[PDB]
Parts: structure tokens; sequence; C-alpha cells
RNA sequence: GACCCUGUUGAGCUUGACUCUAGUUUGACAUUGUGAAAAGACAUAGGAGGUGUAGAAUAGGUGGGAGCUUCGGCGCCAGUGAAAUACCACUACUCCUAUUGUUUUUUUACUUAUUCAAUUGAAGACAUUGUCAGGUGGGGAGUUCCUUUAGUCCCUCGAAAUUUGAGGCUAGAGGAGAAAAGUUACCACAGGGAUAACUGGCUUGUGGCGGCCAAGCGUUCAUAGCGACGUCGCUUUUUGGAUGUCGGCUCUUCCUAUCAUACCGAAGCAGAAUUCGGUAAGCGUUGGAUUGUUCACCCACUAAUAGGGAACGUGGACCGUCGUGAGACAGGUUA
């Protein structure tokens, strides 16, 4: 049963991908990486150590929040969540990063520790919730630790 | 290996060469299957006739 | 069958029971089956030519000298530029940052060319959330007259103020008013613009919440709360002017309560309301009447927009002249 | 355009030659009238074509990129003049000599960007002279193949699909004929096996070959995955439309019953005719097979213009 | 939407006047006789024409947001900043311009101060701390900042070295999407 | 060093009272008329309609009603539809026409209003003016209820082919005064506090998360519960580039975690060539292309051209001056 209902899930996806396929500009903005070397040219720096999930991809941060900077290979946009009703575990994407308990100034850059709550997009899973409607967006605690293993591991808080 | 770069203690290094060397297991282990199929199809095909349609 | 068509196309697209009946009602069931692909698959992108600081052909010049395909898009638009690829990001050019050119959706645009925006002429608009219609209609009176702009909720103000101030308006004053009260603060204006708050069946490639999460309940309150924002569009224009004045609706939804019910019903309550040609360049007429209900037939002149003829999205225009 | 496997693209060039140019045979007694170019990848591609003809007894000249000075002179010379009827380049070497009005060109090796093609047949069928240009396509050189279709604008057919297809405006693919193919790919594997240094060519050219697939700029995933659609397509493997009507009718009162053959499945692999034998029971049940409306006005398109 | 008073008024003009060579032009009658007035809501400073500023008086005080132009912020010291937002009027008449090349135009946007290795021309009588407003080969205005060194000592550094300050830049538009 | 704190400065965040009102603003009504030309609305009297879909169909609608019946056309029926056609019985909208009128505008003028020069001329029904009904009000004068949640599904206003939405009412919980205040795991600056510093039976080959199973032990017992090996779901599947200072060479010595050479065990290992493993350090152990430099890959040679150890073998540092939205100094002496 949790191979038909990740099996269902899967062939979803896949119709969708390749049946209706169609071309778009979609470029991935440069990192802040080089913006940072770039704006250094015009241990004084403070780079985050800790995985991060960020959103859309090439933006400009707060003056308060712009001496941090976070690398591109420390980005997560997709974590492996446990549903403990029906018992499936699939991959969905990360919206946001809601609280992290161990520090509030985590929070504001979205780096992913342990027990730290974000929001999950539970669009494949299809549960009814009440009133007949489909659900967008849970509650879910990552219960691994990303910094040591590099997969991000969650449970949906359902 | 882009992990390991921006790492900062050596159990922070351990813990991430054993999940890439795990990870890589993990999926060798799966490929259990098709693997006893190759190693099948090998021992036949050196064991086939020597046909040359030219001649 | 048209039940086992029902449930097949509910299963495949993951739509609702309801919506799909109601979508599978308005269109022929080859025409159905073609709006199907269309809405569901991503829509072209579209660029918008401040007309203040270039226009449409230097912009154009200095995109491609930065590596970006474009194309103009229609006999339509003089203001309108299709992009196909682009190597730096659409949003980091430095044209952008000045103000030259705004990301838009082609919905944006028709409801502005439809209105007839003159120079020192008081204008409106009741929900300006992304503010791409805003700046469009400044860029039509050359920086003169007032915009007053409108939106219910503080968080789209910040985008709202963000890209005036880029655009260069100078000429606009943003307001966080809930749009039925809006007539008791001021009234009085030439040419006023809504863009209700809708069903967003038109769109579901930006919000595909739609498949499911719209139901009998919410198709009773959200055509109702239009009723209240259209009846107010009225209530706050000139009967006369200099230059006359001009309401103009627009709902980025396919649905028949949302769209063409709520036209007849302001056009009944209200008799100083006509409606006449809305000089958008096609389109397709509304329906008279769709079941067992009839209206007034100056419907045949508004214009319906709809993704499987035109790579737009799903669209009404309509409109209204103030007499008295 | 021709389907050729890798093993049999020697013979396929010595097919066009013979049969389909009706090329004459040692030095001719201002290009001469048949005066056929070939175009390949790798100089070591040049070295194994130009050797094998002289062994064929074609008149052959060749021109690559790393050439002597003095060296590119008189093979471009006799040329020029007619006292040879093959050519040899690469790319770069064509794109540096002079050539005059051609007649044939012929594509050993596929060109990866479609305006490749553009350049290389816009040496021949010039000034309203009438050309041709074959080509030997592959399976690997498939999808490069139909970006090319999309850079023309022409119609693809698939072997005879059409009774009557236009050479001259739709791209006709197909197969070769198939008793003439063996003949002459048997030439080729008897001189091989005889002659070392065609057989130490061969093997150079083997491993300068496996560098160029490695580094060539790979096809898009449209042209990708309809590349494997036509490959399933039974139009792939038929009979070119050059070779006539007459050619295709015995053609097909045997591959009608022939094509039954390669469409079979076994339902028991010989490891089942033990632990491999229930692995072999495995796989079968885990990969058994799975159960206008537009005005032309506007219509805003995904694609240029 | 309180104008403002005397001490108030005399520091949005002085920090403008750093950067603004005709002081006039701003605060002169146009064609239709009105005139381009200063207003400032929630301590940030709005520049406006007077007729959208007396209809602007409808909306109640801590309930409109914004109002034409955006000259600036006052600060809680009473000092006064500028902002990307006053850069439309600020580049229109300015005094000192710089202009850099596009592969250090791109960093104005980033929001690196300019450096020597990417001006495109210069312009004389700077002081050793002076506003200036950059633009690219096609007079964009990028941004506004002060000229780190004078007129002989900013080019006698390095071709590394900092030749204006960063001040403001259009990037910020970026921020609040 | 991290890290904690104090003061100044930015980024905010939450406030900064009530009633009339200056100012300012929207709508309505008047002076403000007299003609012409048009246009529009309604007042009545006529004429004609109608193709979202499907249904054969240019279906307003509605009451019934199954041959009313001239031909048995049309019917009945059957479909198809939200609604179905025969039959009589009713009345809606639209577009025209008319006069069987009330009007309202726009334009064009004039002055019969109104405003300036004058103290008779021009503008000209524009302004302008005033009164009601509103919006705002950090300003002037005095003065010291809302927020969160639920119900009455009761009343009022809306909307809907019968059920909703917005207000009303009720009840669980909160409360020296435009000069300036509280807060941040935040920024820049200045300062204060705290560890003299790291490892020394460290390290290596087999991932994490949740579920199922589970010998034992335990708060009193395998159920307060801790829990390996496996297996299941995610990563993960049905068509085959990465690297900052360093080197580069020779030489000595050691380890084995062995590339070669010696020996064995196993493999459809026929031969040839190998592959995996084990004992083994006696004896040997490269280049080239490319590179900032290396590895990966590719190519060539060779028996092979393994990897490591040798306290990782032997040949600035502030201070001062000027800046403060950022920055510097032919500035200093000293480490």
């Amino acid at each position: 049963t949790a191979k038909a209902l990740s099996s269902q899930i899967k062939n979803k996806r896949a119709e969708k991908a390749a049946r209706f396929s169609v071309p778009i500009p979609k470029v991935r903005g440069i990192s802040e990486e080089e913006m940072f070397k770039v704006v250094k040219t015009g241990g004084w720096k403070r780079i985050v150590t800790k995985p991060t999930f960020v959103g859309p991809d090439f933006t400009r941060r707060p003056v308060k929040y712009e001496r941090f900077i976070r690398p591109m290979g420390l980005r997560y946009k997709k974590a492996n969540v446990t549903h403990p009703t029906l018992n499936v575990t699939v991959q969905l994407p990360i919206l946001s990063v809601k609280k992290n308990p161990s520090n509030p100034l985590y929070t504001q850059l979205g780096v992913l520790t342990k027990g730290t709550i974000i929001e999950v997009n539970v669009s494949d899973l299809g549960i009814v919730t009440a009133s007949g409607k489909i659900a967008w967006g849970r509650y879910a605690q990552i219960t691994n630790n990303p910094e040591n293993d590099g997969c991000v591991n969650a449970v949906l808080l359902v | 290996v882009r992990l390991l770069k921006y790492a900062q203690s050596l159990y922070q290094c351990k813990q991430l060469k054993r999940a890439a060397l795990g990870r890589m297991a993990t999926l060798i282990k799966r490929l259990k299957d098709p693997l006893i199929y190759l190693d099948q199809v090998r021992q036949h095909l050196a064991r086939l006739p020597d046909i040359n349609p030219t001649t | 069958y048209t039940n086992q068509l029902l449930k097949d196309i509910c299963a495949y697209y993951g739509y609702n029971e309801y919506l799909a009946e109601k979508l599978l009602n308005l269109f022929p069931p080859r025409e159905a089956f073609a709006f199907f692909e269309a809405n569901e698959t991503p829509r072209p992108v579209v660029i918008r030519t401040n007309t203040l600081r270039t226009h449409r052909r230097d912009l154009a010049q200095a995109l491609i000298n930065r590596g970006v395909t474009l194309e103009p898009v229609g006999k339509w638009s003089k203001v309108g530029l299709q992009v196909f690829d682009s190597k730096v990001p659409l949003g980091a050019t430095p044209e952008y940052l000045a103000g030259h050119y705004i990301l838009q959706a082609a919905s944006s645009f028709l409801p502005v060319m439809a209105l007839c925006p003159q120079e020192n002429e008081r204008c409106l608009d009741m929900a300006a959330a992304p503010g791409g219609k805003t700046t469009h209609m400044a860029a039509l009176m050359k920086n003169t007259g007032v915009i007053f702009a409108n939106d219910p909720s503080k968080s789209r103000a910040k985008g709202l103020i963000g890209n005036i101030h880029r655009l260069g308006v100078r000429n606009t004053i943003v307001c966080n008013y809930d749009a039925r009260e809006f007539p008791r603060v001021i009234g009085g204006f030439d040419r006023v613009l809504l863009d209700a708050p809708c069903s967003g069946t038109g769109v579901i490639c930006k919000d595909p919440s739609v498949k499911t999460n719209r139901d009998a309940k919410d198709f009773m309150q959200l055509p109702h709360t239009q009723k209240q924002l259209l009846l107010a569009a009225i209530d706050s224009c000139n009967h006369a002017s200099k230059t006359g004045g001009y309401i103009v609706y627009s709902t980025c939804s396919v649905c028949v309560e949302e769209n063409e019910e709520v036209v007849n019903y302001a056009l009944s309550r209200r008799p100083n309301v006509k409606l006449v040609e809305t000089g958008l360049p096609f389109g397709k007429e509304g329906f008279t009447s769709y079941m067992g209900k009839t209206f007034h037939p100056s419907l045949k002149l508004t214009r319906r927009f709809y993704p499987h003829l035109y790579n737009v999205d799903g669209f009404f225009v309509a409109k209204f002249k103030k007499i008295g | 355009f021709f389907s050729v496997k890798s093993g049999e693209k020697e013979g396929a060039l010595l097919h066009i030659l013979y049969d389909i140019i009706k090329m004459p045979l040692g030095d001719p007694p201002k290009p001469t009238e048949h005066s056929t170019i070939i175009f390949t990848a790798t100089k070591h591609h040049v070295e194994y074509i130009s050797n094998l003809l002289r062994l064929a007894g074609f008149s052959v000249s060749y021109v690559y990129g790393s050439l002597d000075q003095t060296a590119r002179k008189i093979q471009v010379d006799n040329f020029r003049r007619g006292r040879t009827n093959i050519l040899v380049v690469t790319d770069v070497a064509a794109r540096g000599i002079d050539i005059p009005v051609l007649a044939n060109v012929i594509n050993y090796d596929f060109p990866p960007q479609p305006k490749i093609f553009v350049h290389r047949v816009g040496r021949t069928a010039r000034a309203g002279q009438r050309g041709w240009a074959y080509a030997l396509v592959r399976e690997s050189d498939l999808p490069y193949l139909l970006d090319l279709q999309l850079f023309l604008g022409r119609r693809l057919v698939l072997g005879r699909e059409e009774k009557d297809p236009s050479f001259a405006r739709d791209i006709v693919v197909g197969s070769l004929k198939r008793v003439e193919l063996e003949n002459n790919v048997e030439w080729v594997n008897k001189v091989l096996h005889e002659n070392e240094d065609i057989g130490a060519l061969k093997r150079v050219t083997a491993k300068a070959e496996k560098l160029y697939m490695k580094t060539r700029n790979p096809a898009s995933s449209q042209s990708a995955k309809r590349a494997r659609e036509v490959i399933v397509s039974k139009g792939w493997g038929q009979l070119h439309a050059i070779f006539g009507e007459e050619a295709a009718n015995e053609e097909q009162v045997r591959d009608n019953l022939l094509s039954k053959i390669t469409g079979y499945k076994p339902q028991e692999t010989i490891f089942e005719i033990n632990k491999a034998a229930e692995a072999v029971r495995s796989f079968r049940q885990r990969i058994g097979p799975r159960k206008s409306f537009a005005d032309p006005e506007v219509y805003m398109s995904y694609t240029p213009r | 939407m309180r104008p403002l008073t005397d001490q108030e008024m005399k520091i949005v003009l002085d920090k403008l006047a750093n950067y603004m060579t005709d002081l006039k032009s701003l605060i002169a009658p146009l064609e239709d006789g009105d005139r381009y007035v200063f207003r400032m809501q929630k301590d940030r400073v709005y520049y406006v024409k007077l007729s959208i500023a007396n209809i602007a008086t409808c909306v109640a005080r801590d309930k409109l947001l914004s109002l034409g132009t955006c000259l600036g912020k006052m600060t809680k010291s009473g000092k006064f900043r500028l902002h990307i937002t006053a850069l439309p009027i600020l580049a229109q008449n300015a005094r000192y311009k710089i202009w850099v090349k596009d592969n250090g135009a791109q960093p104005f946007l980033y929001g690196s101060n300019i450096v020597k290795a990417h001006v495109g021309r210069w312009t004389e009588d700077c002081p050793e701390h002076s506003g200036c407003v950059v633009y690219n080969m096609a007079d964009i205005p990028l941004g506004f900042g002060v000229t780190a060194r004078s007129t002989a000592e900013a080019r006698r550094l390095d071709p590394t070295g900092i030749v204006c300050f960063r001040q403001a830049d259009c990037g910020e538009y970026l921020r609040d999407e």
C-alpha cells in the first residue's frame, strides 16, 4: 500500500511533466557568492555554514540580513516528509521556514536544523480537509540533522 | 564534496563521508537484480559460436 | 456518455467534480478538451514597455544587446514585447531597475486599452495588487492627472509602492481601503477601473489551487462581493465631465456567475448605465442566455478572452457609460 | 539520407560511389563531371577514407587541418583541374581551400549543428546546375537529423510512406540495397583482415571517433525524444525511395514476414530453460509491460515568428 | 500628511543642494499654475504636485500608504536620508555625473562602491567628498553617491582603489517584491 | 578567538488620547438666462425579432394540454434538453417608425444674469457665490470605548429558484498623555567581561528519517517503556568535471592499507588473456595533453611505472590626525 500510494503520486507527476512540457524562459540568477566577491572588491566576512532554504533564486536581501551569505551548495528546496497516517514518505517541496527554535535569527535566513518547522506542499498527497477542500500547505517538523547527513527528513504534523 | 567544503568539524566530515559512501552503497544494493542478468548473459555470450555472415 | 466524460476528466486532470461540470457546460465537447490543455499549460511571458523612459524599438535593441530574445507581439499592442529566451534574468537587466520595462501578462494589457485615459483626468483603480495596470494607465496620461491606487491588503501595497516609484509615476496615491466604502470617501471620478477579486478559473497556471479548492459555497459569496464592488463603480463616477469618463469591468475568471451575471445585475439596478463597443481589437461576444435566464442584449458588445483561442488568461472585459 | 549501422559505414560509402553515383574507376582521362566530395570529422578518418579508396581504385585527393603547406596545394590543384574524382576534407580543410562548382557531396559523418549542413550543401548545386547530396545517418546521429528538419522546415518521409516523395523539398530517409551492401562490407572486412596498415588505421580512427562522440555538442531534448519514436516507427528500416518502385515490391513481400521475426518477444530466456533461474523470473514480473481552435491572426506562439 | 516645519525644511533642502544644481526649478510654478509641495507621512517625506496633494487630504492620516514621489526618510536624530525613489528628480538636474562601464554597471546594481577600473568618464570640480549621480553609457540613472577622493587624489590611487562611494542604487527596487 | 554586556547611530516593530473646528476636499441645490442646431432619455400608438450547448432546428418566457384538428401536414410518441415543440391563452425586453408630449444634455452665439476696467466698454452664462449631505484633519480651541472569540441564526440591510453575506444585540478574556516612549540572539562605532591554545588508546568500509518484526531487561511482569539484524516508503529509474600560495629535484629511513615480480584458493577458468581473494615490503615503482596548480578523463612507454610517515625528514601592530551614509594618510613609531 505504501508502494501503491507512492506509485500513484509518481505516475501523476510523470504524465504532467512529459506530455505537457512547454518552452518557457526560465534561467537562474547568479549566486550570492560572486555577488559578495563583487561587493568586497567594491576575516571581515560572515558566511553561514548551516543548511538553508531560500525560495526565490535571485533577490536582494534586507540590509539587516545582508552581511550573511548562504552558499549555493548548502541550499535544499525539497525534503523527505513522512505522513503518520497512511505511512507514506514522499518528496514534496519546501515552501517556507516557520520557526527554528535554536535561534530566532536562524528562522529569518531559513536555517534547517533539528526540530525546525517548515511549510511543505501537500498537493501530491491530496489529503481532503474539512468542507471538501484539498490541502496545499502543512506544518512539518524536521527530524534529522541535515548538516551531518545530506538528506533533509521530516514528518507531517497531521 | 560541496557539503564537505563548508564543513566545520571532524565529526561533521566523518558523518558526511559515511552518508556519501552509504548512499552509493544502497544504490548498488538496489541494482542487485539487473547485475545477475548481465552476469548470466555475459557467460552465454562468451559461450556462443562465431558466425560471420559475409563468408 | 456525459457522465463517463465527467468522471474521466476529473480523474485525469484532477479537477473538482463541481468545477469540471460547470466548465464542461459552457463549451462544446471538443472545444472543452482544447481548453483544458491550454489553461493548465503555462502561458507566454510578455513585457510592457514604459513609454515614459523608453519606447518599443530602443528597449528591444537594448535587451537583444544584453542577449534577450524578443519579438513584437501582435498588431494589437504598440507597447507589448514577447520574450522567448534570455541569458540574463529579466529582473536583473539595468533597464528593469530604471523602469524601462515591467513584467506583465497579456490579460493585464487589455483593460487599460479598454479604457481610454486622457491627460489631466482623475482616474481610479479599486484593486491594483501587482500594480501593472496602474503603471499602464499613467503611461497614457503622460504623467498628468491623478490615480487613486487602492488595495485592501498592506502586504500587496509594498510591491505596489516599489513598482510605482521605480517606474516613475509621480501622480498616484495608494490607499488601503475596502473599495465598497470608496465612493463614500471621494466619488466624482472620470475613468474608474476595477479588477475584482474573482474565482481565478481564468488563470490556473499561476494559481493551481482552484482545481479543487473552489466549491458551491465559494461560488455564492464571491460573485456576491463583485456586485457590491461593481455598484460602487457607478456610484463613484461622474454623470458628466469635460472629457467623458467610463467604467471598465475586468475579471480573471471564465465562470458565468462571476461574468455576464454581475453586469446584468448592475445594468438592471442602475438604469443610468449603457454599454457600447469596448475598443479591444478581437474577442468573443458574451452569451445572452446561459441557464434559462435572459440578460439584456447589450452583452453582445462585451468581449470574452479564452486560453484556447489566444495564449492569454481567461478574461472578461466590459465598459460602462454614466448618464445621470 | 540513408540509415546505416556503424559497422557498415565504409561499405555504405562504397555503395554510393559504385551504384548510386556510378563513379568510374581509375584516373580520369575545370573539374570532372562526377566530382564528389566527402566530408568527415577527424584527420584520422581522412586517412582511413583516403587509403581505403586507393585500395578500392578510385582517384582521391585528401586535405586536413595539420596538413603540410606544399601538400595542401598539390591535392587541391589535382581536384580543381579534374585529375582526381574524390576530395576528402574534414571541415576546417574545407573552409580554407577554395571549392569550385561541385556536383555531389557525401556526408560520412552527420554534422552536429544544422547550420554546418547548410555550409556543406552550399558548396554544391549552385548557379542553376543540378546537384545531389547524400548522407550516412546512424542511430546515434538520428537526433541531429530531426534537428535538421526543424531548421530547414521540410517534411520528413520514412522509407516508402509516400509513393513519390519530393527529394528537393522533403527529407527522405531509408535503407540501402540489402544485397549489394553485404558484398561491399565483405570486401571491407576482407581488406581489413588482409593488410595490416589499413587495420592500424581502423584502430586509430576507432578511438579518435570515441573522443569525438564525447565532446560533440549534444542535440536538444525534444529532438532526442522524437528520435525514439521514429526508431520504433516502421519506416526506419524500409528501402530508400531512390532505388525505385520496382525494388519496393519484392522487398515488401519478404519483410512483411521478416518483421514478425524481429518483433518476437521471448516468453522464456535460456537461463529459465536455480538462484539464477529465480532471478530471471524476478525481472520479467517487475518489468513486464504496463497496462486547431485558434485564429490565424493572433495566437501568441511559444516559437519565434 | 503634515507639511514640513521651519527646522525640517532646511534639513531636506540642505542635503538636496549637496546633490542638486538648480534648486529653483524644483520649486517653480508651472503652466497650470500649481507648484510642487513637500508633505511628510510616517516620518518619510513626499515630493508632490499641489493639486494631487490637495485631494490627498481626504484619506485618513494613519490609513494612507504613499503619495507621489518619496524624497527620503526623517531619521530619529533629525537628519535626512535619500532613497532611490528620489533618483528620478535627482538625476533630472544633477550637478556631477559619473559614467561606469558595463562590467562596473552591474556591481552598482548589486551594491558595490565605485572602483577606479570601472569608470567611463569623469567630471571635474569635484572635491574630496562631493555628491554625484551615476549613469551608464545611455545616461540611464543608476544611483547616487559621494566621491571618495578629490580631482587629483582619486586617480593617483590604485586601479583597485575605490573612486566613488555607494549611497543608494536602483537594486533596492528588487527587494520589496 | 567565538561568545555575553554597556553607550551612541541606523534598520525596524508597537504606540503617540476624545469633542467641535481652521485648512482642505467630494456630491447636491440656486443666481446662472434667450434663441438656433443636433443628440439622448423616458409618455403613448404601430411594425419586426430571438441561432451558448445539445436537440433536425434562429427555443423569449408563462398557464394549462395531449391530435384543436383545413392536407393528417402538423400531431402523439421518440429523442434532445434547465426548459419541447400539436392546440389555445397570457405578457416581456430590444430595435426601428410616428406624435398622441414631457424633458435632459452638448455645441453655437447673444447678454436678459454674473465679474473687471470705469467708477460707459470688455469677459460672460464660464467662473464666482451661498446653503445642505459627506471625507480628512500631526493644525486651532477645549477635554482626562475599542481589541480577541462565540452565540441569539433572534432583528435590519444585501444576495440567492428557499440558503448565504454584512451590520444590530448578548456574553468568556484585556486596557499626565504629538512632546516623545518600550522592544530586538539585528547593523556600524567606542568600551567593558570570559577561555593562555588543540589533540594525545584520537582515526579507517558499509546514509538518514518514519513504519513492521523483535531476544532480553524493566516502575510489578516482553509493554512506563529501551531496543539490534532484516524488510518496506523517500533520495532512486521500464529501453545504455572538481581544486590556493607554494613548490621542483635528489637523497636517507620506515609502514603496508601490494601496482609489478614469487606462491597458492575460487570463477564457463577450453587454450590465450584475465577477474576476485589470501600469504607476502625480498626487489623495483613513468610520463604527455591540459593547467594558477593538481586530480579525474584521454594518449604513449614499461614488469609495473601503489599509497603513505619521519614536532607534516636532510640538502604586520597598534596608535594618532582628518574624515562618518562611505573612507583613508609619504602619518608615525614599533612589533
